[PDB]
């Protein structure tokens, strides 16, 4: 519902999988702008 | 108020956005269960999202956060994938619709790995996969992510057990 007091967001940082990058959470819609809409297919590996 | 401007494949902007998509793919611990089995994407279209009202709302908040954080918005470009993407581009993000508890609680989630955001395009855990074939690894159906400008400000550091 709310960011921790005195913070504006949460950084979720994987501590086991060293190859995994971060995720982030915000609690106010005005703190993001959807700048690019990307339309795509996943590709089957050969 | 939203217009979508199609970018051409030789536009430098098309190319830098695609490279961010492609280069941030990883393997996932579910073996592709949620989002499917792939090492790369086939980018079909990139549109720039233009809405004056949502942009002004954004920059107003950015300035507030920045003044609360030694003039540092801590602005990132990050992926968002969910079934809410069509609503989001027209209405902007809305925290009221973002009430499900994830790994880091309720709220609006973004990812550095495009492949993480790809896990959610059809729902939590990939839901039942694509609407046409019910296939979470569908290689036919078109998918959509947003590449978003996100103000983090002072971000609380949560180490996760993943
Ligand atoms: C039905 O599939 C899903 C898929 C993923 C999720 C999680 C992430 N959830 C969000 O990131 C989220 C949800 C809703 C919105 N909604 C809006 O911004 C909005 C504007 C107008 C209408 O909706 C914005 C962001 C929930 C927390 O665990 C991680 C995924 C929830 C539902
Ligand atoms: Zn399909």
């Amino acid at each position: 519902a709310h960011s921790p007091p005195g913070h504006h967001s949460v950084t979720g940082r994987p501590s086991v999988n060293g190859l995994a990058l971060a995720e982030y959470v915000i609690y106010r819609g005005e703190q993001a702008y959807p700048e690019y809409l990307i339309t795509y297919q996943i590709m089957r590996p050969e | 108020g939203t217009i979508l401007i199609d970018l051409s494949p030789d536009d430098k902007e098309f190319q830098s956005v695609e490279e961010e998509m492609q280069s941030t793919v990883r393997e996932h611990r579910d073996g592709g269960h949620a989002g499917g089995i792939f090492n790369r994407y086939n980018i079909l279209k990139i549109q720039k999202v233009c809405n004056k009202k949502l942009w002004e709302r954004y920059t107003h908040r950015r300035k507030e956060v920045s003044e609360e954080n030694h003039n540092h918005a801590n602005e990132r470009m990050l992926f968002h994938g969910s079934p809410f993407v069509n609503a989001i581009i027209h209405k902007g993000f809305d925290e009221r619709h973002a009430y499900i508890g994830g790994m880091f609680g309720a709220g609006i989630y973004f990812a550095e790995n495009s492949s993480k955001s790809n896990q959610y395009v059809y729902g939590i855990g990939g839901g039942t996969g694509c609407p046409v074939h019910k296939d979470r690894s569908c290689y036919i159906c078109h998918r959509q992510l947003l590449f978003c400008r996100v103000t983090l400000g002072k971000s609380f550091l949560q180490f996760s057990a993943m």
